[PDB]
């Protein structure tokens, strides 16, 4: 009776049980390997690990990172990552629950089928769904027309949907999210004075960014405010105690998103890619999308981002036209939330791909339940 | 139709998170709300939109008996008891 | 999805809505109950009029003021304003909107939880928050530190703010205001030859007051040249068309804010009150205040009341620090327009009492939500 909800982030996996409010697990989606074929002083029979101890064990192991940019780079590695998260995490037995799975937009036709093809061959699933990320977020907030701006660790996208369906014209890949400010945070604390640079300083930063960054809605003004004044300014309280002082740097972080020239990136900058894919939709739903502009993913967490997009788009729209922007409190997980409601709805229960819908079908009826 | 059905069940029926185990049933306001776990550096974005805010100019302009005489800067009839 | 601003004077009331660049309604916080004719069959009338209509039909009424000195002693009446005001001024439902409610710096704890109580209890409000009406001035002048002056109907505050926060130590009151500088006119408009006395007779004097009066740069000059000359003084036509001339009583009326023992008080004056609540505050925050002293309230509506606070902190400043006297033309309805914008940030959103708060904690959440 109860369904799997399972959404993989480039960063992390979010798995749990449709109809809860939050899932049960998360967890980076990292699988370990120990270098060196045969011989080792390892362990029992474990050839692999997921998530925290395979972080834990990087030096026995090489790590890989199975869906680099929301695509899935390698099966063998995905499958490890659903086995640790029916068995490991969820504790569940997959041929006992129907399980909705995530993809990011553009996915290739390709690995849609073989998505299908483990869930059913690899995991005997009696029922599964794919869901459009992006999508699942739009449906998290009770709409089912819009534009989500979906940011993470590893890329953002702008996705026009219309009455359920992404619109592939209109969808852009904006080349820069999470990991890039991470990476520009240490650059601008580098110049200040201080110094971070190995993969356990960044992890250090990287709870900077999630706690202290903020996007202000004027950056000139905010930079002359922090020039001319100590007033937003706070320290940081490291493990070994070295107290930090950050400025000017809590606020020129997230401003990356708005100006991507602040990391040697030509690109176009959250507001103006989230503007270009509303202009390349039809003149005559174009005003749902502005009205109806939807945030998620870790990477648009950062307080005052909302008033700030109001702000840019309407700057670049035609008069009048009603600009709302939807930022829940929740955004982080609303792909896996959208998850959760579609597939607790009753109407949807006859929207499953079956098992026995699989037999006759094969790894191509995903295409026909989709778009 | 099987489509809009599910449609209208997305928005109509509890396509909020009204789901269960411990969420946040009610939430209100005039915009949304963008946000983290840290308060920090929540004041820290509404005090810099407090000083980045443009003027009475950006709000809606409204026909009211008072605020007739601020579009109009300095007028005055009757002012309080 | 619109919010509700009610900015509670011990004059006049204003509501509106969270986005507005001003008020809706805009009455007396006067409750009028019908006085006791001493009749055997007494039926005829309601038992309570609120606002405009209590003024009209004042003749028949006995006249109550719920709210005397910005600060509530009365909540029965309170209550009936309240009412009023969403109903008959706003016409909405108190159960569908956050409201924002303003309150007079040093509101007694006791005060503050009676409205919360109020609005959860009696009003079933979905949110609410309680701001000092003093920083919403500030607030409305798009400045998160500095001095106002807020003078309104029967009190002036200084109010010292750091960052969105007051400094209570450093507050001061004031107890001379627009009634008091009324009551002035009156008296020295009476010994000139005229006389105003029957309280339909003050609001024409209030009226001269609001048109006519002004504040001189230079007291002594200005009478002076008041004494040899008539060009200073103006006509006020009354209904009946008696043309009263008024001379020197239009700069000497304002002048009792700077020389409140023009009244017989032991007093500070406005521009001393102001200088007086600087002091109280650290060296570091002097600049600060000194750079960015606002005006708000009724009573600061004065022509010439700026460049005459300019000349007067200035002299009674060290030298070389920078004054500057920001006196807006909306000063009138700053409190108002403050809470407007607050109300209506996407980062404030998070920041309301919910009706949930309110249940698990009680009255008392409210102190929780400032300091
Ligand atoms: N409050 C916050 N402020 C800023 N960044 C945050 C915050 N919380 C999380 N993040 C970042 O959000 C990113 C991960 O977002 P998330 O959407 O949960 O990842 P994912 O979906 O697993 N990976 P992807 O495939 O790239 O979407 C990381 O770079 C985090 O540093
Ligand atoms: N243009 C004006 N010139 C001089 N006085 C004015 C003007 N407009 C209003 N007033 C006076 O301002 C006083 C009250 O204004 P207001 O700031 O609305 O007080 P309030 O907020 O209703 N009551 P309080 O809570 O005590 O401030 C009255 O005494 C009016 O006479
Ligand atoms: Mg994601
Ligand atoms: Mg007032």
């Amino acid at each position: 009776v109860a369904a799997l909800v399972v959404d993989n982030g480039s960063g992390m996996c979010k798995a749990g049980f449709a109809g809860d409010d939050a899932p049960r697990a998360v967890f980076p989606s990292i699988v370990g390997r120990p270098r060196h074929q045969g011989v080792m002083v390892g362990m029992g029979q474990k050839d692999s690990y997921v998530g925290d101890e395979a972080q834990s064990k990087r030096g026995i192991l090489t790590l890989k990172y199975p869906i680099e940019h929301g695509i899935v780079t390698n099966w063998d590695d995905m499958e490890k990552i659903w086995h640790h998260t029916f068995y490991n995490e969820l504790r569940v037995a997959p041929e006992e629950h129907p399980v909705l799975l995530t993809e990011a937009p553009l996915n290739p036709k390709a690995n849609r089928e073989k998505m299908t093809q483990i869930m059913f061959e690899t995991f005997n699933t009696p029922a599964m769904y794919v869901a459009i990320q992006a999508v699942l977020s739009l449906y998290a907030s009770g709409r089912t027309t819009g534009i989500v701006l979906d940011s993470g660790d590893g890329v953002s996208h702008t996705v026009p949907i219309y009455e359920g369906y992404a619109l592939p014209h209109a969808i852009l890949r904006l080349d820069l999210a999470g990991r890039d400010l991470t990476d520009y945070l240490m650059k601008i604390l580098t110049e200040r004075g201080y110094s971070f640079t190995t993969t356990e300083e960044r992890e250090i930063v990287r709870d900077i960014k999630e706690k202290l960054c903020y996007v202000a809605l004027d950056f000139e003004q905010e930079m002359a405010t922090a020039a001319s004044s100590s007033s937003l300014e706070k320290s940081y309280e490291l493990k070994d105690g070295q107290v930090i002082t950050i400025g000017n740097e809590r606020f020129r972080c997230p401003e990356a998103l708005f100006q991507p020239s602040f990391l040697g990136m030509e690109a176009c900058g959250i507001h103006e890619t989230t503007y270009n894919s509303i202009m390349k939709c039809d003149v005559d739903i174009r005003k749902d999308l502005y009205a109806n502009t939807v945030l998620s993913g870790g990477t648009t967490m950062y307080p005052g981002i909302a008033d700030r997009m109001q702000k840019e788009i309407t700057a670049l729209a035609p008069s009048t036209m009603k600009i709302k922007i939807i930022a829940p409190p929740e955004r982080k997980y609303s792909v896996w939330i959208g998850g959760s409601i579609l597939a607790s709805l009753s109407t949807f229960q006859q929207m499953w791909i079956s098992k026995q819908e699989y037999d006759e079908s094969g790894p191509s009826i995903v295409h026909r339940k989709c778009f | 139709s099987l489509h809009s059905a599910l449609m209208e069940a997305i928005h109509s029926s509890g396509g909020r998170e009204k789901l269960r185990k411990v969420a946040e049933q009610t939430s209100e306001g005039r915009p949304k709300k963008p946000s983290y776990v840290e308060a920090e550096s929540e004041r820290s974005a509404l005090l810099a939109a407090i000083r980045g805010h443009s003027g009475t100019l950006s709000l809606r302009k409204v026909s009211s008996l008072a605020s007739e005489e601020l579009q109009s800067f300095r007028n005055a009839a009757l002012g309080a008891p």
